[PDB]
């Protein structure tokens, strides 16, 4: 309506789609996937589910390295990831294969003060559209957020057009960039 | 440090805005930008900005962003953000903005972003004294 | 990263907020200014008690709410000005002891700055009343 | 008292102690003690002595996590701690143990440039209010600082009336947690 | 986080800090404008350089002290800006030369801003005289 | 000759050397051997060269903060440069010399997108002001730096009358100061 008679009430939605080619785009499929673009070719995939992936408890991220067959921008964003965790004391709760240039990477999940805090925050802060659907715990629940599901999957993929009830959106990692290491356990005494 | 990235009046392409209209701003939006610290747009005009010079200026990698991050956007106003949505305050996922369009000479303010609340777009009347208040420092022209 | 948090309620300090002493409010102009002005102690310490306040009431024993919002409620680096301060011998601010100069005719408020320390003892009027007058100086032109 | 006829001046004694829930609240004992307090009934107790507990070099700090008996705030504390030191190369210095649930590190001390000076100046900025009686000389000089005190024995304790001489002031952990890893020296080729 | 530090009184340069100039001293007044804006390079040298004389005056080899300070003093971020400028062919600043606009006959003097830099050489006053006669309509613009 | 009247457009030069006491300087005298000063006597040279002086892939790194004899502001600042290099994904293309406190680092450089991109990136981060003459790269093709030189290397020299070809300027260690640790590979789930 106008207000004063002269000033009427306006509003512009940005085309948050256009940034595709400059800096990741977090969206949104259903309560499980949630799609991270880097381009307009690959992405990450982030799949809450009670289906495990990686059956093994090992992590060849040195060999990884030595190798290098990875995608650089997938393992940056990986890196984001697990580096913005809180609390991230139990080595055995992570798995990933790397195998052939591969990304996957499993956080298994299975209550307050656990790792399972720290995956979900991680997990919300940067899919931050379907936040509200991915988590059981509602709303004003901090400490204690814990959801259903029992692992966290994380995969490589392409962009076939799977961004459903959110729109592209990089205020979620963009914003997590600054909380990289702002909370880690000392792991030895030499740094 | 603090976000200095400076805008190329910025009129925002089709591209970039739905509903396909210019929205070009007069000179005093785009003037409030650099001394306004806590306000949601200004943050997004300095990414577009970046992205169409980073497109048109530079021959597909994130490492420009993950320099560039803290000197265009302010980082802190995404996480007061992220506080207003844990604490069940309402808050701006940057989707929608809003300004008072002066119909007689077209002359607009800066938009204040469009709060939300449990995935709803915010009820225009709740915040509507804000609007009166932007009306009031609207009117305060010379 | 600049600091991002709004107050709400012209901000006034509840008894818990300070030792014995009654509820002290201030004009909404003092707020406004804290909302523009960086290098100010008692606005940080307002949002501080601000964000404390909003913890207590909006959520339900963890410190990472705060290790993650530290760089939204403290500007960071008056902290560093103030040890870099302190470690010169130079008079610093210890957060404590905030002074102001209230209008007895209006009840007008102005904004609180910080009363420096200087060989760990509080520093005498006497030392800095050339800043209060200019404080009062400054307050005279916002007639 | 009156001020150019027109104004008065006045103060503001604040109370930190309402913010204890939020955040932890460093003060001061005397010049070996000081104190951290996390909430209620929980704390940490930095303390300057010449009597060593732990005795020996070895820091179960990988085991701790694994089991993860410790409180998580304690832990995140210490680890701003050890992070905010400015140069830490020596890890025989430091010696923890966290045996059943347990915290205590032991940072031990002993012409200048040496771990001392990092140790004691981190050990400043967190108990930053009235700690300045625990050098000989407390002004001109901040690169060389030297104590008397031949350990750093931080520990865990419960809550009691423990703060004396300066009070409760959360500023100087707010002041470590901004420069956790602003100077470390690198360990590994691969971070 | 954000800038804070202050300067000390007298704060202007001196031959220690020019080229060829002799005591090129502002006025110490109508300064505080680096106070208020950000985007400016020549405000974060006067406060690293006034830093770095209380630096030498007041402490006595290690480069720990402006590792700490580094955020305190100065704009970063201005620091990354100008670097980005550098990335691409626009013109930028290296933080070597400034220019200013002083008044003739009561002798003020604007805030100086960084001559840019564009193929190794600075900017001729063409495409770049636009900025100083948007400067003089800013001191015109001042009562 | 005045801008609307009354104004005259007075230049002002400044000098940064003046600021060589408390913080590092940095300059170039070559298309190689560039160079950073602490104070006086005393400065790293980083020398861009084609033939290398450390055939030995083994760092022993360590072992050197074991033995502290290394300066440390020299070292602080070799820790800089390498948590500031852009997603540094293989030690072998990196070896050491630490031996009775020498400093002798030195980073293999031999498509787009690889270590020797991010190597040459922080090098002209580092010595920005004379940069421009050493790489080959134009101006729009920052993702991938291409230099026909083989080798950086990074050693510990008195200070002689360097800085003849660019002015000193702090301003690239400055800018790197805020560059550490925040883009980083993990290699460790507990880091
Ligand atoms: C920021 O960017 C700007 C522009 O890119 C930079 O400005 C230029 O910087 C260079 C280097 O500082 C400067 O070149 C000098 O010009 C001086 C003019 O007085 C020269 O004196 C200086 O050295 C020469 O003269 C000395 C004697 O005074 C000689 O001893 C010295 O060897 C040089 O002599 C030259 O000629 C003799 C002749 O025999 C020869 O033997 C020498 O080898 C040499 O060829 C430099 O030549 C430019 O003048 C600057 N341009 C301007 C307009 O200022 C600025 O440096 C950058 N700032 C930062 C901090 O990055
Ligand atoms: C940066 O490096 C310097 C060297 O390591 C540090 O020392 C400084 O050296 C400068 C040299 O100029 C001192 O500046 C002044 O030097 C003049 C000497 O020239 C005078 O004489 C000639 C001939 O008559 C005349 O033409 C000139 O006008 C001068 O009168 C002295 O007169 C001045 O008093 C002054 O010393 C710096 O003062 C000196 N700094 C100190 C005290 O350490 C320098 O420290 C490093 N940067 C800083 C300043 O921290
Ligand atoms: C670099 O170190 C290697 C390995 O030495 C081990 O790791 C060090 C960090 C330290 O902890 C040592 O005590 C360890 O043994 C050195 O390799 C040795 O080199 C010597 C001399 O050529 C040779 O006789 C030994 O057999 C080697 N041992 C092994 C296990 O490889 C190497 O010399 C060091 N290089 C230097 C200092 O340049
Ligand atoms: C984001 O994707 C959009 C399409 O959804 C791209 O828009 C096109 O951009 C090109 C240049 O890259 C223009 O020539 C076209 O006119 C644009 N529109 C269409 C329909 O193709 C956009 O470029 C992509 N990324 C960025 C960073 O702008
Ligand atoms: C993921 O976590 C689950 C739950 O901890 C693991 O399964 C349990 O492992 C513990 C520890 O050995 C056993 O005591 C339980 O009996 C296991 N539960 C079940 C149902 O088998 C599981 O192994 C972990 N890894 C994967 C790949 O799922
Ligand atoms: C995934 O597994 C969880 C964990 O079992 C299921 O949620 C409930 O788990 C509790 C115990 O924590 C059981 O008592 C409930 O019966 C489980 N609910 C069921 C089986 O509906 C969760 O439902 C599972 N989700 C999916 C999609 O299979
Ligand atoms: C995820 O990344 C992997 C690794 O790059 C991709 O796997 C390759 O896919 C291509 C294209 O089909 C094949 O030619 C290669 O043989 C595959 N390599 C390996 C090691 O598996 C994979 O396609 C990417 N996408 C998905 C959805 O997994
Ligand atoms: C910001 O939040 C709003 C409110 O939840 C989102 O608006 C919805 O966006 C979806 C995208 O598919 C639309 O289908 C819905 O119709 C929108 N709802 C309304 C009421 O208009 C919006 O997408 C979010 N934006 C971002 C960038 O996250
Ligand atoms: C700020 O510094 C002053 C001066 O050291 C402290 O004032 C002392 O406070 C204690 C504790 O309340 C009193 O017992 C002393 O009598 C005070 N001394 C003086 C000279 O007034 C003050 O406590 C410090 N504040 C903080 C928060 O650290
Ligand atoms: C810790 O902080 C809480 C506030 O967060 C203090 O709680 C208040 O204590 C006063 C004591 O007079 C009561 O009147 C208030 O009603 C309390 N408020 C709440 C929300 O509990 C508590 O006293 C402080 N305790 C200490 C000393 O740590
Ligand atoms: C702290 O370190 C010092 C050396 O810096 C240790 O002192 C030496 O300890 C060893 C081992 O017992 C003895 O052989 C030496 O004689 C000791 N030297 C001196 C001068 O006393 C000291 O034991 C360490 N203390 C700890 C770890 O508690
Ligand atoms: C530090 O924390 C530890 C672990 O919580 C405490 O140790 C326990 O103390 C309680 C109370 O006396 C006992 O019931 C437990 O059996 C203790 N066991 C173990 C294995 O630690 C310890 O008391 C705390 N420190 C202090 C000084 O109170
Ligand atoms: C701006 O102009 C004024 C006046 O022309 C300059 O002030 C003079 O500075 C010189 C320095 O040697 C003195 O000798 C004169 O006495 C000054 N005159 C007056 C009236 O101030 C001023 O220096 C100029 N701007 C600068 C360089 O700061
Ligand atoms: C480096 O500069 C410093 C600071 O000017 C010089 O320090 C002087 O060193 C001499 C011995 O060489 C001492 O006697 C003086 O007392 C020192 N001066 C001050 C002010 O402390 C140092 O000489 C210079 N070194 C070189 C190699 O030029
Ligand atoms: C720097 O990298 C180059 C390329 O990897 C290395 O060159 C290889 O050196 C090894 C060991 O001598 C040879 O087996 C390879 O065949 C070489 N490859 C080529 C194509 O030259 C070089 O050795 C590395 N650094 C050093 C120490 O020279
Ligand atoms: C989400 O969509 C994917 C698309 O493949 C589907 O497999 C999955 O079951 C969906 N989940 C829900 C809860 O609808
Ligand atoms: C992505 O955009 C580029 C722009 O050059 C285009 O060449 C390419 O085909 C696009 N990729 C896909 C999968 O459509
Ligand atoms: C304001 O309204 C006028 C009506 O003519 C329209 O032309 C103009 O584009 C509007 N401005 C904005 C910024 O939406
Ligand atoms: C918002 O609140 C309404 C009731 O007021 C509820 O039906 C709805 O589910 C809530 N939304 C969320 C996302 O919790
Ligand atoms: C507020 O939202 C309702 C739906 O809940 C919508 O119909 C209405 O138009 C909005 N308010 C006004 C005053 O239009
Ligand atoms: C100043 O004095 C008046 C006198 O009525 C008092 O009410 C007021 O609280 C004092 N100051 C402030 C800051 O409120
Ligand atoms: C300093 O303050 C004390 C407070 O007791 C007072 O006695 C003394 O006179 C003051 N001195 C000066 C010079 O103002
Ligand atoms: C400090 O106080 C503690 C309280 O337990 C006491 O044991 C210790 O001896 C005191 N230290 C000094 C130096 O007075
Ligand atoms: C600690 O705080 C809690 C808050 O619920 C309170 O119930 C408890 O009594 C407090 N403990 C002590 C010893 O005061
Ligand atoms: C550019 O060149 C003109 C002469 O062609 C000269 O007058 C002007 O001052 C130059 N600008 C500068 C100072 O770079
Ligand atoms: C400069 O480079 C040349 C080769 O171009 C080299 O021979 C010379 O030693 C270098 N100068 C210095 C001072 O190192």
């Amino acid at each position: 309506s106008l207000y004063k008679g002269v000033y009427e009430l306006q509003t512009l939605e940005l085309n948050m789609e256009t940034l595709n080619m400059t800096m990741p785009l977090s969206c949104t499929k259903n309560n499980s996937h949630h799609y991270i673009m880097v381009g307009n070719e690959t992405g990450l995939e982030l799949t809450l589910t009670n289906t495990s992936i990686i059956n093994h408890k090992f992590c060849n991220l040195s060999d990884a390295h030595k190798k290098n067959l990875y995608d650089h921008a997938l393992m940056s964003i990986i890196s984001t990831f697990h580096l913005s965790i809180p609390n991230f004391n139990q080595y055995e709760a992570m798995s990933c294969d790397f195998n052939g240039g591969k990304i996957s990477v499993q956080y298994n999940l299975s209550h307050c003060g656990t790792v399972a805090n720290g995956v979900l925050q991680t997990f919300m802060r940067m899919a931050w559209g379907g936040s509200y659907i991915a988590l059981d715990s509602g709303c004003g629940n901090w400490d204690c957020i814990m959801t259903s599901y029992q692992y966290l999957i994380i995969q490589n993929t392409t962009w076939e057009d799977h961004c459903q009830f959110s729109r592209p959106s990089p205020i979620g990692y963009l914003g997590l960039l600054s909380q990289r290491t702002r909370d880690i356990y000392i792991s030895r005494r030499l740094l | 440090g603090t976000f200095t990235w400076t805008l190329s009046g910025y009129c925002l392409t089709r591209w970039m805005l739905i509903e396909a209209e210019l929205k070009c701003f007069g000179n005093t939006a785009v003037a409030k930008c650099n001394e306004k610290h806590d306000e949601e747009f200004c943050d997004m005009l300095r990414l577009f900005d970046f992205n169409k010079q980073a497109i048109q200026r530079l021959k597909m990698s994130i490492q420009l962003i993950n320099k560039a991050v803290n000197a265009l956007i302010n980082d802190q106003l995404i996480m007061k953000n992220h506080l207003r949505d844990i604490m069940c305050i309402p808050y701006c996922n940057y989707s929608k903005y809003w300004y008072l369009n002066h119909t007689t000479t077209g002359r607009t303010s800066l938009p204040k972003c469009w709060l939300v609340s449990n995935g709803s777009y915010l009820n225009e009347t709740h915040f509507s004294d804000d609007i009166e208040q932007q009306a009031d420092n609207m009117i305060t022209e010379m």
